[PDB]
């Protein structure tokens, strides 16, 4: 829920990464889990015990991705003294993208992630910066 | 809300539940249909006697005759899907895919 | 008019519940926009006082409202006891 | 969307059963007859962004009528520290509650 | 079926619909839905054999689901509010439960599996008239509900909708399939500007409707319902194919056709709130569908496919029934863009 | 939200009609027939406050009206009443039609000894009405003021300044 | 109440009439003396096999009439009013309506049990 | 969001106000008039063609019946059109007046004591 | 907490939704959906509803006549199942006595909102009316009501019957 992301955002950029890094694991973990909820009722694993390692795979290369995103943007943020610049964002960004292709022992899907995670995260940077809306509350 | 209301509530959201979860029957999947019609009835009883809502008393009623509608038509698909495969599987209504 | 002569005569002959049936319910639906008691029936619906009668305020200027239930003015009941 | 064809044509097919204080009956009243003509004739013509805001208190005790959640806190609330006081034995509770009043007609 | 039957059915359809447009009383609209699927189940069911008796049952079961969720929103809202008009919809969580049985209905994603089945198993009539009249109703009604609507589950809804429009038409070779993710597609891009101005939902759904019946009518004129039959037709009347291809091209939202107005004027409404994001999304999205309409028009209009020699026995003969309305639906479909301003009229 | 006013126990008290639901109803007719003022009064001022609380000196006037109309009833026709209460009082459901005879009884001598006349089938369902010197309250709903609408559309309509103005569009 | 109370004395009359008779008698219970009848040979089949319904659709339609009497059964309130002529055309209309999806389902064969 | 659908004395499904006829009406040779009539010839040349007769020459009184038509439906949707359009300026120029508070006319400063920041191109 | 009369009936009636809920088999789905249409007769009779829960009574006990027909023609197998036949039925039946019990429990001894609002108990006899006046019944004269007051209700429900049943025969037909 929002109670997660706003755990996440409340804490500073580059202050406290064990906490941000832990926040982060948490929202990965709670995405991973509605994406095995959704494989599993599309694609029935056949037993039980196959869905429950499905999940746990799942589960498991989201929050790894989310922490390392995390821990990464947020020891960035501190060594650089550089807070509101998306950059920071970029290289957590590419950091979960390279575990993401660890975690399937792919070089290209590491490659592909690392540039396109890198880059979207440094759009959310920008649009926290700068006000962007992605639901936009009706105004006329 | 009393007790009562988050009861009948509930038994709504379980029957809801059971339409969801399919097993192999389709028969057992049209009682939980007219299990949430039971449910709306009572619910919509008890908030129509607890305000004194006189000209609401009818619309129970009215909900009554659509289920049946609602029943009769199930049961009628029911009857031309039998007739195809000698049973009421919902497995063998796969022809058609995304 | 002579088609239906023996149309009628072969419905009593074959199917008599039928016949019966439909002079019944054409009856039914005919008769009561003929009969002079429905709107006695109506008076009578009307003349139930299921609820209180709230008495109004005097004003000074109604004289067609009884000041006492016995009072000559106000709505009379003497058509329903000859009924 | 929606045509309102009751209201071009004047019909009333449906309008006689949307609100409980509305023509019942035999005159019978609903429970929060009151409640909902006072928040009604509050709500009349301004809109609906304008009756949000200017309307609420009356649209406030309309719900306390339906629901009656405040009246069950302040009953709990008294119940509770009467059990609480007697519990202690400070309370020496009265006769009439106890069912031992002097019942008038 | 007895045409009389049939035409009692299809009144009894639009009399369903015309109930719930007309309605004030929450009770007299879910009694429109209820008439209208009862009627409607039957002409899905027209020709009869085990792919429509399958069709029907997916639909009856959608249906019927997403009306029992209709009608628990209704009394919860009642409960926390004893009124029964439709308006704001005093309830937060019987808000939620109505948007989520009114997108059930609608065939919006995630409730999107139905669409292509249901338009696979039936006939070009039916479907025609699934994917056209079917979507006035639901429609409707969040047009009236609209200023109580939770714009993250709407908007979250439409995206969702176009996307998965997109990527499981590329995917197709049977053209009702084909139709039925345009369909979702298109609802998507209705959906989301919903909360914004009802006027341009009118506007797209009734573009929508025309070029769906322009397509509908020219793909029952040649009796094509795959990619392989349909590129037969140039060798038969290459006028269809032609009239086909330009009205693809209008689908795909290409300028200066028709279809690329509602879009056109959707993006515009959402830059005069802030929305900047979603909209070029959506026209990013939308690249999909343009491309299997496309791949569409290559097979049957811009490239020649091989024909079979018992084709020389249909040029003999000609078209016996004729669609009066089929010509200025296909001129609706096209060059309507310089009267765009004329979409003052619908508010 | 403010405290609620309430009457005091000492103000609630007042001499009690004591007797049972087949004794009011074997009276009913005649007590209608003579208590009608004050009761019509009460009513009449219960139905335009709808505050209970303000009109009990016309519930105490009802009592009182009540109290005199037994009081001479046991003064005059004791025994009669009694046979007549007796027989409504024996029915399940306390039928008029049962007993004619004691009612018959009971109305001979009222008449005779106060000159009561049973009133007609009819009479006593009328609407009447009442001279009272009480005030017509105001505001009995405690309506607060209520807001002000949307001040009107006035003037003449002329054509749209340019035009639509919609992108390009010079119509 | 009461009628709690009823019902309560008439289940519980019931069940003890089903512990005596199961209870006081001698038992002598074997496979033979257990097994289902047929008149003296063994059945071929189960009886748990689908049994065909020859008057399906007249259940169905059993279903549609039930609730028209849902529908009818507040005439006698509804004969109280004082719009009598209203409330006499709108229950006229109902049984002719019902009367013709009688009709309806008569002609096209739908009272026939299938063969 | 519906802007215009409660805006009071709106009668339901009128299509014409009384007030509309206080405007200017479309002109007979208006150019949206001449291209609903080349929209309803083209309607008719499609009818020919899809017909399998000649496209040009097939049917005079069905292609004049086309152009008219369209011409006809053309003439009433321009006029509730125009009318929508008095109707939107009509109520923004109320608003303004009505509320001048929310709309002050600033004073007027000209660009000698305008200070502007300058670019050099280099 | 007067005699939880109410309280009782509404648990039983939830308890027979998780019966037929879990769908052991049509025959043991038609006796739960009995059981919770007996309960909720009682539970509106108890909140003087009388001519409604009857009529609820009656209605669904033909409906479950012609279910169990149809269930026997259609819907039936060597060895239907109970509720302690097979694991999945079980594990159902189970979770839904234990989700029952759990939200019991949490809006009793606490007063938390569940997914709505919250709910301390108290009885639902805190609610009712006190209202002493009538010769005759509300929901007599609301329900007769739709005979003067419901002439559009009449029409479209005379309507949707007929098509209903016009819309059986068609389906039925086959062909
Ligand atoms: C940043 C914050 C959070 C962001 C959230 C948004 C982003 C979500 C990303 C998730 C993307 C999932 C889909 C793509 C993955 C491919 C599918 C797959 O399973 O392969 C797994 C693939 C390896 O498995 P594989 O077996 O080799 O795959 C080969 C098969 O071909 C694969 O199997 P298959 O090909 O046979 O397909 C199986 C099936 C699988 O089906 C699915 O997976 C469904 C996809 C839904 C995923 C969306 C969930 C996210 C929701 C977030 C909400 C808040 C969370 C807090 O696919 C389908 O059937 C597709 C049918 C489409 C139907 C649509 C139904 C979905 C419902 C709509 C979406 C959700 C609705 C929610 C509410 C809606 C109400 C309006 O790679 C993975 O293991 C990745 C799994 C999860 C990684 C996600 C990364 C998250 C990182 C977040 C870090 C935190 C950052 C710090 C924050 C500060
Ligand atoms: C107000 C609106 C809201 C209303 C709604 C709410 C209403 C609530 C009322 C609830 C009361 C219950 C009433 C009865 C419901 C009727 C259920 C029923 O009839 O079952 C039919 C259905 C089919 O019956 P069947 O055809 O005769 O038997 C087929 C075989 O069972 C299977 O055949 P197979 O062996 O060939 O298939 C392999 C096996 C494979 O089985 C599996 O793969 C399952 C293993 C997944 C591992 C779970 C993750 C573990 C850790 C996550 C913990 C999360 C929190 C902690 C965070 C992380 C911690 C580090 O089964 C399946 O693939 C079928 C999929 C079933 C999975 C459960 C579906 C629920 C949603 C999907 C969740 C997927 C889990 C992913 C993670 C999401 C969060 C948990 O039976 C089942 O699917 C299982 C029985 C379920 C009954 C108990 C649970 C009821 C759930 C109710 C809601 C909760
Ligand atoms: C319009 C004008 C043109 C525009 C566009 C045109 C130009 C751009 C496009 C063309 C180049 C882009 C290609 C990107 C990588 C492609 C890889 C791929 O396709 O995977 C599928 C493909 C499929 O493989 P598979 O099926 O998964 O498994 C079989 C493997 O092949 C079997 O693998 P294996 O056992 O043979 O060995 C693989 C192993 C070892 O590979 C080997 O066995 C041989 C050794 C090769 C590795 C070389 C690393 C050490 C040498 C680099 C020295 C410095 C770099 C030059 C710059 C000098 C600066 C003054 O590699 C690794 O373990 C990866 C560890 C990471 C170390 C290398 C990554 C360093 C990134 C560069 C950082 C630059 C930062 C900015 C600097 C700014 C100042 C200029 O993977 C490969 O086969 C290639 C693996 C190695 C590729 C990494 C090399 C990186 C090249 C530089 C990237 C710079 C462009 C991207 C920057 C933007 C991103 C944010
Ligand atoms: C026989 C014909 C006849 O009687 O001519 C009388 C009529 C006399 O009218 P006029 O007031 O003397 O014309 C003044 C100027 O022509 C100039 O008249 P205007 O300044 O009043 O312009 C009328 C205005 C409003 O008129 C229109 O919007 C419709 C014009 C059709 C657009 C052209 C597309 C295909 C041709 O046009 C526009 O606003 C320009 C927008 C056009 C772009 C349409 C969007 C689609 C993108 C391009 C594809 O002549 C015409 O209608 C011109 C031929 C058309
Ligand atoms: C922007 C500014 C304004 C522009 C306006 C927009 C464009 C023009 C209007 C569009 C609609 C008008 C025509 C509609 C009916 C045409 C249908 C047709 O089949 O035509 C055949 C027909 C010839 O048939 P025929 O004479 O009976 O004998 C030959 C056989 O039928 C032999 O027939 P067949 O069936 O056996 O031959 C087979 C052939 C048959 O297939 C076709 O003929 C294709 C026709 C498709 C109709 C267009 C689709 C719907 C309209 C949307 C257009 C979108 C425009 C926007 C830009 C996007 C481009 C797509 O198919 C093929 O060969 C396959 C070729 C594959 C290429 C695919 C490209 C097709 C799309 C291109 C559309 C371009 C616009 C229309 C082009 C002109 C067409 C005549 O063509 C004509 O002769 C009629 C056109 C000329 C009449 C108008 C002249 C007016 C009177 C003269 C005086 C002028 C007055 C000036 C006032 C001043 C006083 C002095
Ligand atoms: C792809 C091309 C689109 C064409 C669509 C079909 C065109 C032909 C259909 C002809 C329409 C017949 C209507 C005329 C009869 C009068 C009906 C009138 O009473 O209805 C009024 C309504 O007027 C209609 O809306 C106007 C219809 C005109 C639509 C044309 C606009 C298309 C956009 C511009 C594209 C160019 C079109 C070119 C035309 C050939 C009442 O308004 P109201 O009851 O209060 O609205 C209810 C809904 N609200 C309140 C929620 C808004
Ligand atoms: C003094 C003159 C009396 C005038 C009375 C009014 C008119 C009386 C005649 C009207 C119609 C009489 C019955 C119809 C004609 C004869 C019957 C007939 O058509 O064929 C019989 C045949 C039945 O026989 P089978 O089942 O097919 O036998 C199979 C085995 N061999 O009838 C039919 O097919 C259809 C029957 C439809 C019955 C109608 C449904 C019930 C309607 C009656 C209920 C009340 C109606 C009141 C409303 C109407 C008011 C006017």
């Amino acid at each position: 829920a929002k109670t997660l992301l706003h755990k996440y955002s409340d804490i500073p950029e580059g202050t406290e990464c064990h906490r941000k890094a832990y926040a982060s694991t948490s929202i990965g973990g709670a995405t991973g889990l509605i994406v095995s909820a959704y494989s599993i009722a599309l694609k029935p694993p056949a037993s039980f015990l196959e869905g429950v390692a499905r999940t746990g795979r799942y589960t498991f290369t989201s929050a790894a991705i989310g922490a390392i995103f995390g821990l990464t943007s947020c020891i960035s943020a501190q060594v650089r003294e550089k807070p509101d610049d998306p950059l920071n964002y970029f290289i957590g960004g590419c950091a979960g993208g390279l575990t993401l292709g660890a975690r399937t022992r792919s070089y290209g899907i590491g490659a592909a992630a690392c540039a396109y995670m890198g880059l979207t995260a440094a759009l959310v940077k920008m649009g926290q910066l700068e006000g962007w809306q992605v639901f936009a509350e009706p105004k006329v | 809300m009393p007790l009562v209301y988050m009861n009948i509530i509930m038994a709504f959201a379980i029957a809801l539940a059971g339409l969801l979860m399919y097993r192999s029957h389709l028969m057992s999947s049209l009682l939980c249909l007219e299990g949430m019609m039971l449910s709306l009835f009572i619910m919509s009883t008890l908030i129509i006697l607890n305000t004194h809502f006189t000209l609401a008393n009818m619309m129970p009623i009215i909900l009554l005759v659509f289920a049946a509608c609602e029943a009769a038509l199930g049961l009628s698909l029911l009857v031309m899907v039998s007739n195809t495969y000698g049973t009421d599987y919902v497995q063998n209504l796969n022809l058609l895919q995304c | 008019a002579g088609r239906i002569a023996s149309f009628l005569k072969n419905a009593w002959a074959k199917e008599p519940v039928l016949v019966a049936s439909f002079a019944i319910g054409g009856l039914a639906i005919i008769l009561p926009s003929l009969s002079p008691y429905t709107n006695y029936a109506i008076r009578i619906n009307r003349a139930t006082p299921y609820n209180y009668p709230v008495p109004l305020r005097d004003d000074g200027n109604m004289p067609d409202v009884p000041s006492h239930p016995q009072d000559p003015q106000g709505p009379s009941l003497e058509w329903l006891k000859n009924l | 969307p929606f045509f309102d064809v009751q209201k071009r044509l004047g019909l009333d097919l449906d309008r006689w059963m949307t609100i409980q204080s509305a023509e019942q009956p035999h005159k019978i009243p609903g429970r929060c007859h009151a409640f909902e003509k006072e928040w009604i004739e509050c709500a009349h013509g301004i809109g609906g962004i304008r009756a949000e805001k200017e309307c609420k208190i009356e649209f406030d005790d309309f719900v306390e009528c339906l629901l009656r959640q405040k009246t069950m806190k302040r009953l709990s609330a008294i119940k509770r520290q009467r059990d609480k006081l007697i519990k202690e034995g400070k309370y020496t509770p009265p006769p009439h509650h106890l069912g031992k009043e002097d019942p008038r007609p | 079926m007895n045409p009389i039957i049939y035409t009692t059915l299809i009144m009894t359809v639009m009399s369903g619909t015309m109930l719930v447009m007309i309605s004030s009383h929450w009770l007299l609209i879910w009694i429109g839905f209820e008439m209208n699927l009862l009627a409607m189940i039957p002409v899905l069911m027209k020709n009869f054999n085990p792919r429509a008796t399958e069709a029907a049952t997916k639909y009856f079961l959608t249906q019927a689901t997403a009306s029992m969720m209709l009608m628990m929103a209704i009394i919860i809202n009642l409960l926390y509010s004893g009124q029964w008009t439709i308006t704001k919809m005093f309830n937060p969580v019987a808000m939620t439960m109505m948007t989520m049985a009114l997108a059930m209905k609608l065939g919006l994603s995630p409730f999107h599996f139905w669409v292509p089945e249901v338009t696979q198993g039936i006939s070009l009539q039916a479907g025609l008239l699934l994917l056209t009249w079917q979507k006035l109703a639901p429609l409707s009604v969040l047009c009236q509900i609209s200023q109580s609507i939770n714009p993250n589950l709407m908007l979250t809804m439409a995206m969702l909708s176009i996307l998965i429009g997109g990527w499981g038409g590329l995917n197709q070779t049977q053209l009702r399939k084909i139709m039925a993710y345009s369909s979702i597609a298109h609802m998507g891009w209705m959906t989301a500007v919903l909360p914004y101005n009802t006027t341009m939902t009118i506007l797209n759904l009734l573009i929508y409707i025309t070029m769906t019946l322009a397509m509908f009518m020219l793909l029952i004129h040649s009796s094509a319902t795959t990619t392989l039959s349909l590129s037969h037709t140039w060798n038969k009347m290459p006028v269809i194919t032609s009239l086909m291809m330009v009205t693809l091209l209008s689908m795909g939202g290409l300028p200066p056709l028709s279809g690329f107005m509602p879009k056109w004027m959707i993006i515009q409404e959402m830059t005069k709130n802030e929305s900047i994001i979603m909209p070029t999304l959506m026209a990013m999205t939308a690249l999909l569908n343009l491309y299997f309409y496309m791949r569409l028009a290559y097979s049957s209009s811009l490239t020649m496919f091989p024909s079979t020699n018992n084709m020389k026995m249909k040029w003999q003969f000609e078209h016996t029934k004729q669609m009066k309305l089929l010509p200025t639906m296909i001129v609706l479909s096209t060059l309507v863009l310089p009267m765009t301003p004329a979409l003052s009229s619908l508010n | 939200p403010g405290i609620v006013e309430l009457p005091t126990l000492e103000d609630l008290k007042v001499q009690e009609v004591k007797v049972s639901s087949s004794v009011l109803k074997a009276a009913a007719h005649h007590y209608g027939a003579q208590c009608d003022k004050p009761n019509k009064e009460f009513m009449l001022c219960r139905w335009e406050e709808k505050d209970p609380r303000r009109c009990l000196e016309e519930g105490k006037l009802v009592n009182q009206c009540a109290l005199d109309f037994f009081r001479q009833i046991k003064r005059h026709c004791a025994e009669p009443f009694t046979e007549y209460w007796t027989c409504i009082d024996y029915s399940g459901l306390q039928l008029f039609r049962h007993c004619r005879k004691q009612q018959a009884k009971f109305d001979e001598c009222v008449l005779d000894k106060l000159g009561w006349v049973r009133p007609d089938l009819g009479e006593l369902s009328k609407v009447t009405k009442v001279k009272t010197d009480r005030p017509l309250p105001e505001n009995p709903y405690h309506s607060r003021a209520r807001p002000e609408p949307n001040p009107e559309a006035e003037g003449d309509l002329k054509p749209a300044k340019h035009g639509s103005r919609l992108f390009f569009w010079t119509m | 109440m009461n009628i709690m109370l009823t019902l309560l004395t008439n289940v519980t009359l019931a069940s003890l009439l089903v512990l005596i008779a199961f209870w006081l008698p001698q038992l002598n219970a074997y496979s033979e003396k257990t097994s289902p009848y047929e008149c003296g040979f063994d059945p071929m089949g189960s009886a748990r096999l689908p049994f065909s319904m020859k008057f399906f659709l007249v259940a169905i339609t059993f279903l549609l009439f039930d609730l028209e009497i849902a529908l009818l059964l507040p005439l006698p309130w509804a004969s109280q009013t004082n719009n009598l002529k209203t409330m006499l055309t709108m229950a006229l209309f109902l049984l002719i309506l019902l009367a013709a999806s009688l009709a309806y389902e008569w002609t096209q064969k739908g009272l026939e049990w299938a063969e | 969001m519906t802007m215009m659908s409660g805006r009071p004395g709106r009668v339901p499904l009128q299509f014409l106000p009384n007030e509309a006829r206080s405007l200017p009406p479309p002109k007979l040779t208006d150019p949206r008039l001449v291209y609903m009539g080349f929209l309803g010839y083209c309607s008719g040349l499609i009818d020919n063609a899809i017909r399998r007769r000649p496209v040009v020459s097939a049917g005079l009184h069905r292609q004049l019946l086309y152009v008219t038509s369209f011409v006809f439906f053309g003439y009433y949707l321009l006029k509730r059109q125009d009318y929508m359009y008095a109707l939107r300026d009509h109520d923004m120029f109320a608003y303004v007046k009505s509320h001048p508070e929310d709309f002050p006319e600033k004073d007027k400063k000209t660009y000698g004591e305008i200070l502007e920041e300058f670019h050099p191109v280099r | 907490m007067t005699m939880y009369i109410a309280f009782i009936l509404s648990t039983i009636f939830v308890i027979g939704f998780v019966g037929f809920s879990s769908k052991p088999s049509p025959i043991y789905g038609g006796l739960g959906l009995i059981v919770s249409g007996g309960v909720g007769c009682g539970i509106v009779l108890n909140f003087g509803g009388s001519f409604l829960g009857l009529m609820v009574f009656l209605i669904y006990l033909g409906g479950m006549l012609v279910v169990f027909g149809y269930t026997t023609a259609m819907a039936t197998e060597m060895y239907p199942e109970v509720w302690v036949s097979n694991k999945t039925v079980f594990g159902a039946f189970v979770s839904g006595l234990m989700m029952e019990f759990c939200m019991v429990y949490y809006a009793l001894k606490e007063e938390e909102v569940e997914i709505i609002f919250k709910f301390n108990g108290l009885g639902d006899w805190v609610i009712y009316d006190t209202g002493d006046s009538g010769f005759f019944s509300e929901e007599a004269m609301g329900i007769a009501a739709l005979y003067s007051y419901g002439t559009w209700l009449v029409i479209v429900t005379g309507w949707s019957l007929l098509i209903g049943v016009v819309v059986i025969m068609e389906i039925t037909r086959g062909n």
